[PDB]
RNA sequence: CAGUCGCGUAAGCGGGGCAUAGGAUCACAAGAUACAAAAAGGAAAGAUCUUGGAUUUUUGGAAAAGCUACGCUAGGGAUAA
RNA sequence: GAUGGGGUAGCAGAACGUUGAGUGAAUCUUAGAUUUUUUUUUUAUAACUAAAUAUAGAUGAUAACUCAAGUGAGAAUGGU
RNA sequence: AGACAACACUGACUAGGAUAGCUGGUUUUCUGCGAAACCUAUAAUAGUAGGCAAUUUAAGUAACAUCUUAGUAGGUACAGA
RNA sequence: AUGUAUUAAGGAGAGUAUAACUUAAUUUAUGUUUAUGAUAGAGGUUAUCAACAUAUGAACUCUUAGAGAAAUUACUUAAUAAACGAAGUGAAUUGAAAUAUCUUAUUAACUUCAGGAAAAGAAAUCAAACGAGAUUCUAUGAUUAGUGUGAACGAAAAUAGAGCAGCCUAUUAAAAUAAGUAAAAUGGCUUUAAAGCUGUUUGAAUAUUGUGGGGAACCUUCCUCAAAGGCUAAAUAUAAUACAUGAGUUACAGAGAAAAGUACCGUGAGGGAAAGCUUUGAAAUAGUAGUUUUAUAAGCAGCUCAAGCAAUAAGAAAGCGAGAGCGUACCUUUUGCAUAAUGGGUCACCAAGUUAAUUUUAGAUGCGAGCGAAUUAGAUGUGCAUAGUUAAACCGAUCAUUAAAAUAAUGAAUAGUGUCUAAAGUUAGACCCGAAGCCUGGUGA
């Protein structure tokens, strides 16, 4: 009559409760299901035991090592790129940036070490846009210049993204200059803001120096390289000649 | 239809006076008793205190020692005095002081919210009416109590009585289930009255209001402020993106 | 299938022996691979491939001698008088 | 004019009962609620009819649905 | 004399802190299906693991069983020297 | 049981108006409100017919001067439990299916010292090329990095919350900025080889104008901090008291204790009860009554067939049963038990797959390439999935092997996420009961 007391879930959603040790007829009495007198029966048995025969990954050993170095990416498609702006839900008209791939929800909700353009569905990307991720693949990069768009890879790290999104730090696809003749209006440029903002960090390592320094990956260093100079920091071009 | 009609009375004559609209996501639902189900279940669990102790062989007092020798004495074999198989022993699986309470996504939760109101106002129980919802006490008795006039016993007797022919007469008093009226803050006269005169209904603020609350009585008197609050923060699966929240289709006749 | 060597006029044969009787991991040692390199440049210590030394003979792989009639506990009558 | 029917270890499904809780400020009770019994009926681990005895208006009992378990004992030379 | 050290002494009593591949016990009903005591490995042989495989219920079936017809492998009974 | 508040030394002996508490064992006063309170009488033992608040007299003996066989002696205005804290010392049971390394475990326990808390504390700290900014407590990070042959052990950064406080002129009275120190070899502890602690033998430097320490073997550059001197509340631990809450208990429950560490046992350390009320009265058991059967018979005492007896009366036969036949209890454990194999005198009650965290599956259901959570404007809060491939990165709808590559060959590609119900794996007592023994501290001649 009531309607509290009428409710209930539907049938399908309860299952049968198994109290062992009540009786014969419940089918599980007297033994619960363990047997007659056994070690399973009266104690326990580890879980990594065999009996005594040694496991495989003893007479064969554990294969391999894991990388705890290698960066975590977000994989992005080119697919999925122009699946959102089509929705509006990414404006193509102005730079995308990663404060715009996380907020957008292409990505997911998880912020990783790093954003990575795929090449998936580049047979039907023909958007002109300004994108800027920490790496992409070769088949992405012609499919957005071929497109009548621009890319650039930049360093990031999971630290820098956080910043990104959270608003403490401002993006830019250029590094830092170096040399007395910038101190003044880099100087400048941060007390026009007149709030505190954290600067977005530059590579550090050799191979981190040397991905964004070649324009393969389209790298926002490779500016500072000649036309016939190598991204390398350690090996060089060599000669072609009779000398 | 989208949307649906609510009706705001002036609650001491009930006379029609302004004309709401709704989605009918909001109070044309349908009835999920599942889902109710499922909400009304994960309140009781909440509630629950979960405080029950009780000892095991682990936790009785006395010694450990062992109580007779392992053997000669001729009696059944015998350890730790504290064993359940003893007379003041410890219940092995006896209850412990844990935690009761379950998970409903905010989702689901908020779909059995718009559900009971959905079920209240299909069924013609759901009563909404302008704000400022108190009960009409006399000038007279009001002008006394204040005063000091009144004694306590006095004072809590014409309440009794005040409120219970009020609630007889609009058939909302005990003969007609109950009425519970919820309000936006409290107000003295309206949780007054109720605490006095509990046969007759109930009142209670919109931030005590729970899902079971909105299907024990008969009818649900709430504000136009309540009401609109109540469904602005109980639909999470509607607004992820809207839909008609308080649209005013025939404004009061100032 | 690829690689590149032998024999053969040729077709073709050849990834030891007419067939059936030689144990791993780990550690260690010798070569290759260019993978990662705990701020960074190197390195160390690791990873992958090839290879070597075993009555690991309780040979799916513990570094291991006895007495109790002063004996004790849990069990078996699943094996005795 | 459907097919099927013994069962240990064991696997599975469907239910009853016990204690407490929600609906419950509900429902019923000297025109007799409740009474450890007896009795009657119903495919029935259960409830019901009636009888006898005593006498409660709620610190009483209770259908239905649901929630949670210190939930079901002829077996431990078990314990009191 | 392994004698005594306050019921206990081949090492007392008491409080605190264990395990037991062994033994015993494990409580309501109805319904459906229904084994094994074999192989392999093991410091194993009262134990355990993996198989064979009992069960639940979905997805398949050119499924599985049996007979018929034609065909094939292999050397027992028998018979023989 | 948890939470909140307050507090920060505990017991005993004997005596006394038997609700009244210290030989004064029911002291003496003040103020306010007194039925619209608080939350026009009677009554000093025929008493305390008044609550709140503020004061006040008295308050013995021992623990507790010395001594001693505590509650005595002899003197005198003699007086401080437990738990919690820090350091020092430091096991074994156990697990690894044995066992030494390991684990158990910077554990239990003991000793010293200290306060209401203690300890710790304002970077010779972490990070990584951007930056954070003392200590303490909780959760996540994390069955992670990593260590170990194994079994197992196990961080930090960061995040969230509780609290937040900085200083040396420390709100209590301290430094002229630290040399036998940093560090090394060696023996150990800790541990990842660094850092940190340490016995023995040795033994530096002087500040970003780059001096010293650290950034996990080690060197270098850079970054970062500034040892050998100190102060500091709160959040935390423990105990007592009070209050609040309860799908907590309601008398074999709750606690060991509804009059309890009492009675009683033990030389002792130590062990340690039973017992509620005026209600209800189950079973077993005992003596009778009614009906019925029984002194020619060899019944696990039931089942099938069944004469007869049985209602003072119209109606209504429950029960007991002569006689005939069938039937060797139950459980456990076993190839197999009436077995002369196990267990039980009967009845009643207590008494055994539970809970937590973590990791999964089925069904149901919410949302859906997103899910969940959390939130004037902004930001904020684990995680999982969204792309695969390899030892691994680069790479990428392609990747790996082919010492160059190449459709030459082979393998691997498309809905997740949350919740409920139930069954589960893992770690914890882990379904319940049961050893002999090992270690530590105490007790006793
Ligand atoms: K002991
Ligand atoms: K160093
Ligand atoms: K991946
Ligand atoms: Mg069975
Ligand atoms: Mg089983
Ligand atoms: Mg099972
Ligand atoms: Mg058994
Ligand atoms: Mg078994
Ligand atoms: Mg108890
Ligand atoms: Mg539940
Ligand atoms: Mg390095
Ligand atoms: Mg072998
Ligand atoms: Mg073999
Ligand atoms: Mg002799
Ligand atoms: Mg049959
Ligand atoms: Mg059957
Ligand atoms: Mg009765
Ligand atoms: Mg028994
Ligand atoms: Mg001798
Ligand atoms: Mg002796
Ligand atoms: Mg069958
Ligand atoms: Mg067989
Ligand atoms: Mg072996
Ligand atoms: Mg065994
Ligand atoms: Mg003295
Ligand atoms: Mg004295
Ligand atoms: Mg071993
Ligand atoms: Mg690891
Ligand atoms: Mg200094
Ligand atoms: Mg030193
Ligand atoms: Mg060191
Ligand atoms: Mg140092
Ligand atoms: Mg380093
Ligand atoms: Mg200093
Ligand atoms: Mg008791
Ligand atoms: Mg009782
Ligand atoms: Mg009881
Ligand atoms: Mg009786
Ligand atoms: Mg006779
Ligand atoms: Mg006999
Ligand atoms: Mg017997
Ligand atoms: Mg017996
Ligand atoms: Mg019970
Ligand atoms: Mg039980
Ligand atoms: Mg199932």
């Amino acid at each position: 009559a009531s309607i509290l007391a009428s409710l209930s879930d539907n049938r399908g959603a309860y299952h049968k409760r198994i109290r062992k040790g009540r009786g014969p007829s419940s089918g599980y009495g007297k033994t619960a299901g363990r047997g007659t007198k056994g070690q399973k029966a009266h104690g326990h048995v580890k879980p990594w035991f065999q009996g005594g025969q040694t496991p495989l990954i003893v007479s064969h050993g554990r294969k391999g090592f894991v990388n705890q170095f290698a960066a975590d990416m977000s994989e992005l498609n080119l697919e999925k790129l122009q699946e959102w702006i089509e929705a509006g839900r990414i404006d193509p008209t102005k730079p995308i940036t990663p404060k715009e791939i996380i907020k957008s929800g292409i990505i997911g909700s998880s912020i990783k070490d790093g954003i990575k353009l795929l090449g998936r569905g580049k047979e039907s990307f023909k958007i002109p846009v300004t994108i800027t991720v920490s790496r992409a693949s070769a088949s992405a990069i012609e499919a957005i210049e071929a497109a009548g768009g621009k890319i650039v890879t930049r360093f990031y790290t999971k630290e820098s993204l956080k910043r990104l999104v959270e608003g403490k730090s401002l993006h830019t696809d250029k590094p830092l200059p170096v040399g007395k003749e910038h101190v003044e209006e880099i100087l400048a440029q941060a007390r026009s803001l007149k709030k505190k903002y954290y600067r977005l960090p530059d590579p550090t390592s050799r191979w981190d120096i040397e991905y964004y320094r070649d324009p393969a990956h389209r790298g926002y260093l490779s500016h500072q390289l000649a036309p016939g100079e190598s991204p390398s920091l350690y090996f060089k071009v060599p000669t072609g000649g009779e000398k | 239809i989208t949307n649906v009609p609510v009706t705001v009375y002036s609650f001491p004559e009930l006379e029609p006076r302004s004309l709401e609209s709704y989605s009918a996501r909001h109070l044309h639902l349908p009835l999920r008793r599942d889902i109710l189900h499922l909400a009304v279940i994960y309140e009781g669990d909440s509630t629950r205190r979960g405080m029950a102790s009780t000892k095991t062989r682990y936790e009785v007092h006395g010694s450990h020692k062992k109580m007779s020798p392992q053997k000669g004495t001729g009696n059944a074999r015998r350890g730790t005095r504290q064993s359940p198989l003893m007379k003041g022993g410890g219940k092995t699986f006896g209850p412990k002081p844990r935690d009761f309470s379950t998970k409903l996504n905010k989702k689901v939760y908020d779909l059995a919210w718009r559900t009971a109101l959905s079920y209240r106002y299909k069924r013609g129980e759901l009563i909404v009416t302008e704000d400022g919802l108190d009960l009409p006490l006399p000038n007279d008795f009001l002008w006394l109590a204040g005063g000091g006039k009144l004694s306590r016993e006095l004072e809590d007797g014409y309440v009794r009585k005040w409120v219970h022919e009020f609630m007889t007469s609009l058939n909302w008093g005990k003969e007609a289930g109950r009425t519970t009226f919820i309000t936006g803050d409290k107000r003295p006269n309206l949780f007054t009255g109720f605490e006095l005169a509990g046969a007759e209904g109930r009142a209670l603020e919109l931030w005590d209001v729970d899902v079971k609350d909105l299907l024990e009585t008969g009818r649900i008197v709430i504000e136009r402020s309540a009401l609109k609050e109540m469904i602005e923060d109980h639909q999470s699966d509607l607004v992820t993106r809207g839909p008609n929240l308080g649209e005013v289709l025939v404004r009061a006749p100032r």
